[PDB]
């Protein structure tokens, strides 16, 4: 009756240090719809984070895009922390910028 | 090309935390253009695409009144579903609805849709004939009987053949610079050794619209379907989408692999290799 | 309406 979220963390454009971009965390395939998503900068929750309106796929599973404007450096590392009723502990997915 | 208009309703109960939340979103193809959220400070049907904004106050009043009515109906539906499934009043439950119309290049109706779910499982769907129903279980059979008695399918058909296609054609014209423009993918192949004898080839597609795309890896010209890691198509947040496809290949065999890309914005399918 | 006003009770 419940489905655990799939998670992708990625940027809107290919990342270049010093150039402004958007950090995305896309959560999908989950049911029910209550979900908690944080974007992390060096382990710290980012305050400015907007998200899309709740929608769903043909299999009734929900999806949401969380995003924030950000400027990549080689120094800062980013991640997306997700909790859902299906998850015992929050799941953290690191952004891999060699993709 | 062909186009679709879809509306999506989600009604979610939350016993002890007030009345059920009702959210509606509307799409033309992969572009969202309206939202209604009963939890908003001042709930109204609201624009989410610039081309809908030119609709006047009568439009927004009409849509808002309809969403408020629908929200009431679906809150009652949530109560009704409790009794149909012998469920307690302490649980949270969700009703989902998707409906709308697809048209072809000429704007003629291709097919209509009206499908509902309860707790993420099929509940009742309008068949393609837009005259009969498919009920997923004995609960939905009760709704089916009610809808047959009330000739609900006849009402939906009138909407799907009429207003739905008329409004879709109008939106397609008002948004022709974006809704009727396909952006082809920007593509490239990356290469990363895993070990001394294996490497990952990843085929990338960025910046494309609409979301529908096909990325396939071939080895010596044969599809590597079973062997390809294929990530879900994902929104970039500027209207466009992204996807990649990856395969693990033996070191030294990289040129035996080709990535194949199909997208509406491409006049012909692309073939790429690692360079 | 652009949305349908056909909402019949479950």
């Amino acid at each position: 009756i419940q489905r655990t979220p799939k998670i992708q963390v990625y940027s809107r454009h290919p990342a270049e240090n010093g150039k402004s971009n958007f950090l995305n965390c896309y959560v999908s395939g989950f049911h029910p719809s209550d979900i908690e998503v944080d974007l992390l900068k060096n382990g710290e929750r980012i305050e400015k984070v907007e998200h899309s309106d709740l929608s769903f796929s043909k299999d009734w599973s929900f999806y949401l895009l969380y995003y924030t404007e950000f400027t990549p450096t080689e120094k800062d590392e980013y991640a997306c922390r997700v909790n859902h009723v299906t998850l015992s502990q929050p799941k953290i997915v690191k952004w891999d910028r060699d993709m | 090309g062909s186009h679709s208009m879809r509306y999506f309703y989600t009604a979610m109960s939350r016993p002890g935390r007030g009345e059920p939340r009702f959210i509606a979103v509307g799409y033309v193809d992969d572009t969202q253009f309206v939202r209604f959220d009963s939890d908003a400070a001042s709930p109204r049907m609201a624009p989410r695409a610039p081309w809908i904004e030119q609709e006047g106050p009568e439009y927004w009043d009409g849509e808002t009144r309809n969403m408020k009515a629908s929200a009431q109906t679906y809150r009652e539906n949530l109560r009704i579903a409790l009794r149909y499934y012998n469920q307690s009043e302490a649980g949270s439950h969700i009703i989902q609805v998707m409906y709308g119309c697809d048209v072809g290049p000429d704007g003629r109706l291709l097919r209509g849709h009206d499908q509902s779910a309860y707790d993420g499982k099929d509940y009742i769907a309008l068949n393609e004939d837009l005259s009969s129903w498919t009920a997923a279980d004995t609960a939905a059979q009760i709704t089916q009987r009610k809808w047959e008695a009330a000739r609900v399918a006849e009402q939906l058909r009138a909407y799907l053949e009429g207003l739905c296609v008329e409004w879709l054609r109008r939106y397609l014209e008002n948004g022709k610079e974006t809704l009727q423009r396909a952006d082809p993918p920007k593509t490239h192949v990356t290469h990363h050794p895993i070990s001394d004898h294996e490497a990952t080839l990843r085929c990338w597609a960025l910046g494309f619209y609409p979301a529908e795309i096909t990325l396939t890896w071939q080895r010596d010209g044969e599809d590597q379907t079973q062997d390809t890691e294929l990530v879900e198509t994902r929104p970039a947040g500027d209207r466009t989408f992204q996807k990649w496809a990856a395969v693990v290949v033996p070191s030294g065999e990289e040129q035996r692999y080709t990535c194949h890309v199909q997208h509406e914005g491409l006049p012909k399918p692309l073939t790429l290799r690692w360079e | 309406t652009s949305t349908t006003s056909v909402a019949s009770s479950w």
